[PDB]
């Protein structure tokens, strides 16, 4: 009965109340429907970086791209990521294929590509 | 174009 659309919002509200595996269960619902959405796979990915889940977020961003290769978000996510695996290198080049394709886009996430890439720099320095 | 936290779902 439920839509994948359907699924998907009620993902997004989930997400919303914290509570992420529940999410990413709804998303995964979502998928089931039309697994050819690629932000059903880059909601989900949010969904594991949340929980800790690098490995499971990887997988979604990867599939994500396959679906849209013009995706800020999955190129954010996946950034943050190989972030968070001490995956600098990749890591910065990803955020800063998402700020370009932001700009490309016209899309306003205010300063937060910016903001994660000074972060990953610096743990990048840190790290020497 | 209204500011939006990259860390959400669309």
């Amino acid at each position: 009965s439920p839509s994948a659309q359907e699924l998907k919002e009620q993902g997004n509200r989930l997400f919303v109340g914290r509570k992420y595996p529940e999410a990413a269960a709804c998303y995964g619902r979502a998928i089931t429907r039309n697994p050819l959405v690629a932000v059903y796979y880059t909601n989900r990915a949010l969904c594991y970086l949340k929980m800790q889940q690098h490995e499971q977020a990887l997988a979604d961003c990867r599939r994500a791209l396959e679906l849209d290769g013009q995706s800020v978000k999955a190129h954010f996510f996946l950034g943050q990521c190989q972030l968070e695996m001490e995956s600098y290198d990749e890591a910065i080049a990803n955020l800063q294929r998402a700020y370009s394709l932001a700009k490309e886009q016209r899309l306003n996430f205010g300063d937060d590509i910016p903001s994660a890439l000074r972060i990953a720099k610096k743990k990048r320095w840190n790290s020497i | 174009l209204p500011k939006t936290p990259i860390f959400r779902p669309d």
